[PDB]
């Protein structure tokens, strides 16, 4: 199927306490593989996946230099935005960045991403054509015009179509035993009485990868969308994910309810019942 | 692999 | 675009000079470079909005600064013979990695041990050969600038009070009159080829102008010889039928 | 540690020829590579800027490639013109040490001379007179190279192209002068290999 | 200034089994800004030596973090997660249920 590579960046200014904290992480699909934290002793880009450790020291020096330069660029970006928005130098402000590429099963570029946010809302983003910018306000239009004169999009387009795709397929091959091995969810249904005629049916999905999955409850074949409680997909802590869905059913009508699990690691969607 | 670019706001 | 002052500079050893640069309007970062014969174009220092941003293999006797109006100065102190080079100034919008730098015209610096060997040029114009007039349809005038040191010269042709560039060729660099002697004088030549009818018209006025860059009245002169200041020496000729 | 090398040092070619200018750099972590031209008198003018992730850029008759992993770049100049005569400088923007302070590193350059094709060669040696002497070797073809003198008392310049563009005419020319009492234009260019059809006016 | 309340989930890496070692997780997500205080509790006592993941965010720029620590669940002991954010008037405490 399709695959993706992503780099996330967060800069949080702490005025009066030193330089802003800079945390950046790299993801291939839903797998973390690189990280960098400015608050470390001597900060360097560090591996977080086994298939990325085989890269030489020239790889890790380059990724560390780029991480440090991104941190400095965000520092002076945060100072610049204080002038654009006429804000005080005493408050804390957040700068978020994300870029990366999506490829299909053939290994070709599906779409390129690069977008920035300031204080939780969109700031400026690279359009799908990898040539024009979308600015969220007149402050970001200042940045847009400078980036257009500096041809920033031309470097981003060349990277997203070139190095981003070439190195993504390299990561996917070196870690094919984990990045491409589907991990179907282990599923079951629990039952908890609430009163003398109301009970809960919870449908579990545990230890699956990737995180994309669908959990639906059906009564007599009818979809119970509005009557279903659904929790956010959560990480188990071992690169797998968990999720469950619950519905309140009348005591005695439990077998009329079916759970439907749709995951890419499953050959066919599962249909589960209470089954005491 | 990260991109190597300096694009100040 | 980017401008620099002065254009030329002749100085002695141990002295100090200041070079000035005004970047493009709207550019916030200025750069300084040195182009020497042995090291080529070498980066010196960069300032961004009055703040130092990057530094090359600059010597401690070199000092630079960017002012609030974004123009910049460069002090070169304790001058040595090896400081003789072209010092260029550049500027860019800011701190982008994807745009270029815009360079000024440059400041040629020449450092001598003593200024007693500075000489202005002697200029002479040679009239065309009538054998060339009969054989071809043209008439070539030749100008010679001889006996100047150093080789800070700019030769131009003026026909009827107007500087001309068509039909003009000038040697790219001067040649040394005595290559065996170390502190030798230089010589430069230039040609202006016109129509034979244009030269045979006796009202046309041809003038060869050599802009010589030398000492300044700020310097000290002792010998009875005339102080070789930055001057213009000309030689002229009129048409002959 | 970052250093740039260019080959060839110089290049003298006939006009209209496709040119190949090479550039190498030792450090691959570069923000961009650029090709400048420097004309004597004016500063530098950026011709091409290849972004970090780009592999080629194009501007008119110019076309340059980039290979970061190999540390190589080639500038291609198609249909070269006399106006392209200049020094062509290769440059890379990169950080030198562990700092975001990027610097531009330049190569030594490639001095390019594009010689025009002389339409009607009429090589001859003429003598000029001063207004109160000079020999002129002119109108020779672009194949004749003007050698220097044998005596240090005789001064001989190199070739030099002038364009009387009012009639679209170009002519090569070289000047010889001396105050030697035994100096005639018939022997002023002895050391140079001249065409046999050189007109010597008597 | 955008402010988003965190969503808290307290759970275990593997199915809870009394006597076998496991990892107690507290997952906070959907919050903004990034300043947040998350503590794991054992019978009201703050558990020391607790690791957390590196700060990342979702498509809507909302942050998410995972706090985890090794523990051995039993019938007697209670575990919970205490979270305090700029959006929370009082610190929120969520008790760990082995079937949620
Ligand atoms: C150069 O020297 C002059 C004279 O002392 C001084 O006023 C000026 O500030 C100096 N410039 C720099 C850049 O040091
Ligand atoms: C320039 O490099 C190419 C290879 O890309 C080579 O074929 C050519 O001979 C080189 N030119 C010179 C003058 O070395
Ligand atoms: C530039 O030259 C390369 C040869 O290395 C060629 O493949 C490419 O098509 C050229 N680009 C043009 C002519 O636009």
């Amino acid at each position: 199927g399709s695959h993706s590579m992503r780099y996330f960046h967060t800069s949080v200014s702490r005025p009066g306490r030193g330089e802003p904290r800079f945390i950046t992480v790299g993801y291939v699909d839903d797998t973390l593989f690189v990280r960098f934290d400015s608050d470390a002793a001597s900060p360097r880009e560090e591996p977080r996946a086994p298939w990325i450790e085989q890269e030489g020291p020239e790889y890790w020096d380059r990724e560390t230099q780029i991480s440090k330069a991104k941190a400095q660029t965000d520092r002076e970006d945060l100072r610049t935005l204080l002038r654009y928005y006429n804000q005080s130098e005493a408050g804390s402000h957040t700068l978020q960045n994300m870029y990366g590429c999506d490829v299909g099963p053939d290994g070709r570029l599906l779409r390129g991403y690069h977008q920035d946010a300031y204080d939780g809302k969109d700031y400026i983003a690279l359009n799908e054509d990898l040539s024009s910018w979308t600015a969220a306000d007149t402050a970001a239009q200042i940045t847009q015009r400078k980036w257009e004169a500096a041809r920033v999009a031309e470097q981003l387009r060349a990277y997203l179509e070139g190095e981003c795709v070439e190195w993504l397929r390299r990561y996917l091959e070196n870690g094919k035993e984990t990045l491409q091995r589907a991990d179907p969810p282990k599923t079951h249904v629990t039952h908890h009485p609430i009163s003398d005629h109301e009970a809960t049916l919870r449908c579990w999905a545990l230890g699956f990868y990737p995180a994309e999955i669908t959990l639906t409850w059906q009564r007599d074949g009818e979809d119970q969308t509005q009557d279903t409680e659904l929790v956010e997909t959560r990480p188990a802590g071992d690169r797998t994910f968990q999720k469950w869905a619950a519905v309140v059913v009348p005591s005695g009508e439990e077998q009329r309810y079916t759970c439907h699990v749709q995951h890419e690691g499953l050959p066919k969607p599962l249909t589960l019942r209470w089954e005491p | 692999l990260r991109v190597m670019m300096l694009a100040p706001f | 675009g980017v401008t620099q002052t002065p254009k030329h500079l002749i100085t002695a050893t141990g002295q100090r000079v200041t070079l000035r640069c005004s970047p493009r309007s709207g550019d916030l970062s200025v750069y300084w470079y040195q182009q020497s014969l042995d090291q080529g174009l070498q980066f010196l220092i960069q300032y961004y909005n009055g703040e130092e941003r990057a530094k090359g293999n600059i010597l401690e006797r070199f000092s630079a600064q960017q002012f609030p109006d974004l123009h910049s100065e460069l002090n070169l102190s304790s001058l040595e013979l090896g400081d003789s080079a072209l010092y260029f100034c550049a500027s860019s919008v800011g701190l982008f990695s994807t745009d270029t730098q815009y360079f000024g015209p440059g400041t040629r610096l020449t450092v001598l041990e003593d200024l007693k060997n500075v000489f202005p040029p002697e200029v002479a114009v040679f009239e065309p050969s009538e054998a060339e007039i009969s054989h071809t349809q043209k008439a070539t005038l030749v100008c010679l600038a001889t006996g100047f040191y150093p080789d800070h010269v700019e030769l131009s042709w003026w026909v009827n009070g107007k500087e001309v560039h068509s039909g003009v060729c000038t040697d790219p660099q001067p040649l040394k009159e005595q290559p065996a002697l170390n502190d030798s004088r230089y010589a430069l030549s230039s040609r202006l080829r016109v129509s034979a009818t244009f030269w045979q018209n006796p009202r046309n006025h041809f003038r060869c102008q050599v802009q010589f860059y030398g000492l300044s009245e700020n310097d000290e002169w002792t010998q009875d010889r005339a102080k070789p200041v930055t001057q213009i020496v000309s030689a002229e000729a009129w048409g002959r039928a | 540690k970052q250093e740039v090398t260019q080959i060839p040092a110089a290049l003298s070619v006939p006009e209209g020829e496709n040119l190949v200018l090479n550039c190498s750099f030792t450090d691959s972590a570069i923000y961009n590579l650029q090709w400048f031209r420097q004309d004597p008198g004016k500063g530098l003018t950026s011709l091409l800027l290849i972004q970090s992730s780009q592999r080629e850029q194009t501007s008119g008759r110019l076309n340059a490639s980039l290979d970061k992993s190999s540390g190589r770049s080639t500038l291609y100049i198609a249909a070269s013109q006399p106006g392209d005569s200049a020094t062509y400088l290769c440059a890379v923007l990169s950080p030198v040490q562990e700092t975001s302070g990027s610097r531009l590193t330049f190569g030594e350059g490639t001095q390019l001379t594009v010689n025009p094709d002389i339409q009607n060669p009429d090589p001859a040696v003429y003598q000029l007179r001063d207004s109160k002497s000079v020999c002129l070797f002119t109108d020779f073809d672009s194949q004749t190279n003007v050698s220097q003198s044998k005596d240090s008392d005789v001064y001989i310049t190199d070739k030099c192209v002038l364009d009387m563009r009012s009639m679209d005419f170009k002519s090569n020319s070289a000047v010889a002068w001396s105050n030697k009492s035994d100096f005639a234009c018939a022997n002023a260019f002895n050391n140079s290999i001249i065409p046999e059809d050189t007109f010597f006016p008597s | 200034m955008i402010q988003r309340t965190p969503k808290i989930q307290v759970y275990s890496r593997h199915p809870a089994e009394n006597g076998k070692s496991n990892f107690l997780n507290c997952y906070v997500s959907g919050f903004h800004p990034s300043d947040i205080e998350v503590d794991l509790l054992k019978n009201g006592e703050r558990i020391e030596k607790v690791e957390h993941s590196d700060l990342s965010f979702s498509k809507d720029w909302s942050f998410y973090l995972l706090y985890y620590t090794e523990f051995t669940p039993t019938e007697k002991d209670e575990y919970a997660c205490r979270v305090n954010h700029v959006t929370l008037s009082q610190p929120k405490i969520v008790k760990w249920d082995r079937d949620m």
